[PDB]
């Protein structure tokens, strides 16, 4: 486009619409659940899920220390901060993946996981793979908005 | 297809006469054969000698009996079970149940039917493309999807002898191909000069 100020440029891009090209760039529009929008639910479930004690996991180089958390059922839980700072290892241990140095975490759960940075390293081809995993999640029309249509 | 007979005491009479004429009498069992293969079978006797008719029509084996000196009352237990004819020919016991037994026509099985032998599936490719291979799973035969084909892991026994064939197994069964039984004639009994043979 033509060039645009700081303000004005990032305004425009938000709506998903410019005027004098006249095209909508973006089918949707971009919006945030309110959190008044969200369902309202006695959330317990199991009355709450599992929790961790106090962990630790200590590289010998790094070392990374956890605060005794809850967890509960239907929830979600963002994990933030800088790379670096164990964000990865916590989540390797809650997979069970890794071992701690301290604390433990036995769950009787099934866990799925999905790691951070994807090279891969499994023979076979996409399809194969993904329906090894499930079929049926495949034939879904929640996955065909979001995975199959889009890429193609 | 109206009302007139239908007839009651004239076709025993005619049946009366068939048991008397011929030498060799047996019990045979149609329910499975198909009647391409019925007929056919039928077709082979029919030169050689002759089947006909009952109900309980047909017990009255008695009548004859009556008529002559031979059995009543006597038999074992009157061994006549679903599905039931009468063949009379000239031809001795033996050969008969070797033209019969033998010779079958093919035929896949059927849901809700008891297998009459052990049934199995091959392991290889079904050559079939991706798609609901859980159906297979279900019934206990494994099966896994390998070179983007579904293909049978292992040879195993999805159903006994003497054990009922379930709906779902008998027509995942029929879509592989698999089939295996021997229709035709199911021979119960004989008849020879005073002597009862069982099966």
């Amino acid at each position: 486009t033509l060039p645009a100020s700081v303000r004005e440029g990032i305004n425009i891009f938000l709506d998903g619409h410019i005027p004098a090209e006249n095209l909508r760039f973006r089918t949707e529009a971009l919006q945030f659940r309110i959190a008044d929008a969200t369902e309202d639910l006695q959330n317990d479930s199991a009355s709450r899920a599992f929790s961790y004690p106090s962990l630790k996991k200590t590289q010998g180089d790094f070392v990374l220390n956890v605060e005794e958390g809850e967890f509960s059922d239907s929830e979600i839980l963002v994990m933030m901060g800088e790379n670096g700072t164990g964000k990865t290892t916590l989540i390797k241990l809650l997979a069970g993946a890794l071992k701690p140095d301290e604390g433990q975490d036995i769950p009787k759960l099934n866990v799925s996981m999905k790691p951070q940075k994807i090279a891969p390293k499994f023979p076979g081809t996409v399809r194969q793979l993904f329906f090894k995993k499930i079929r049926g999640q495949f034939l879904n029309p929640q996955f065909q908005t979001d995975v199959v249509k889009p890429l193609r | 297809m109206g009302g007139i007979r239908e007839k009651k005491a004239e076709y025993f009479a005619k049946l009366r006469e068939y048991l008397e004429e011929y030498k060799s009498l047996f019990v045979v069992g149609v329910d499975n054969v198909s009647s391409q293969q019925m007929h056919e079978v039928r077709k082979e006797l029919r030169g050689r000698a002759v089947v006909l008719m009952g109900k309980n029509t047909m017990v009255r084996r008695a009548i004859r009996g009556f008529l002559s000196d031979l059995p009543d009352f006597e038999k074992l237990l009157p061994f006549v079970k679903g599905n039931v004819g009468f063949v009379f020919t000239n031809e001795p016991l033996t050969e008969i149940k070797n033209v019969i037994v033998s010779n079958r026509v093919a035929a896949p099985a059927r849901a809700g039917a008891v297998a009459p032998e052990d049934i199995w599936v091959r392991a290889v490719n079904t050559g079939m493309e991706p798609g609901k291979t859980s159906f297979f799973q279900a019934l206990g035969v494994p099966t896994k999807i390998a070179r983007g084909t579904i293909e049978i892991v292992s040879d195993v026994k999805v159903v006994d002898a003497g054990n009922k064939v379930g709906q779902s197994e008998a027509s995942l069964l029929n879509l592989l191909n698999i089939s295996p039984f021997t229709f035709g004639l199911t021979v119960v009994q004989v008849y020879d000069n005073g002597q009862v043979f069982p099966s």
